[PDB]
């Protein structure tokens, strides 16, 4: 059985951790919903 | 049960003490997650139930009690924050530059971020604080590392 806690609001915070790559991939949806790449 | 506007986490205890499969975000009333989290099952709120009303296991997303309610859009350009809510760990911002999967249907923002699959759901926010979609649906890369797809609904 499952539950939901809540954990915070929804809101934009200044002087947040700023991390992570803007990779640009060619990829394909499935029809389970599953992303692959198209290499 | 609680119905405040905000970022939950997604529980079960049907496994080893209490674990987090999941995360979503109540809007309006409506509690929205990834499909691959909850597999379409009722939530507990308090004592209260949340039904399943709006699901598609291709899109990977799934809305509770209405209608999928998020609407805005990645602009294409700016920084956004993954509002990462990892399991026992407290909510954080994090803030990057999407990048982009490209598709035959189409091009699709993209955030660069590892994290535990219990994480799956954390809300993708714009400068003014609105959901541009959902995080924990993606790809692999040669690093091993994961990259999400920003999955957003559709408002009718
Ligand atoms: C379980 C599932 C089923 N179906 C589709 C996608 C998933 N998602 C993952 O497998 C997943 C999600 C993450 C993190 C970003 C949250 N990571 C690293 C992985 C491998």
């Amino acid at each position: 059985d499952m539950y939901i806690e809540r954990a915070g609001d929804i809101t934009w915070e200044k002087d947040a951790e700023v991390t992570g790559n803007s990779p640009r991939l060619d990829v394909a949806l499935d029809e389970s919903g599953d992303f692959s790449l198209v290499e | 049960g609680e119905t405040t506007d905000g970022v939950y986490r997604v529980m079960t205890r049907r496994l080893l003490g209490s674990t987090q499969v999941g995360v979503g975000v109540m809007q309006e009333g409506v509690f929205h997650t990834m499909w691959h989290v909850t597999k379409g099952a009722a939530l507990r709120s308090g004592e209260g139930r949340l039904d399943p009303y709006w699901g598609d296991v291709k899109q990977d997303l799934v809305s509770y009690c209405g209608p999928w309610k998020l609407d805005a859009a990645w602009d294409g350009l700016s920084e956004v924050q993954l509002l990462a809510v990892p399991p026992g760990e407290r909510a954080k911002n994090i803030q990057t530059l999407p990048g982009i999967f490209k598709t035959k249907d189409g091009d699709i923002g993209a955030v660069a971020l590892d994290y535990p699959a219990g994480t799956s759901g954390s809300p993708i926010l714009d400068k003014c604080g609105r959901v541009i979609g959902l995080y924990g649906n993606g790809v692999v890369i040669k690093n091993g590392s994961y990259v999400s797809a920003i999955t957003q609904g559709k408002r009718e």
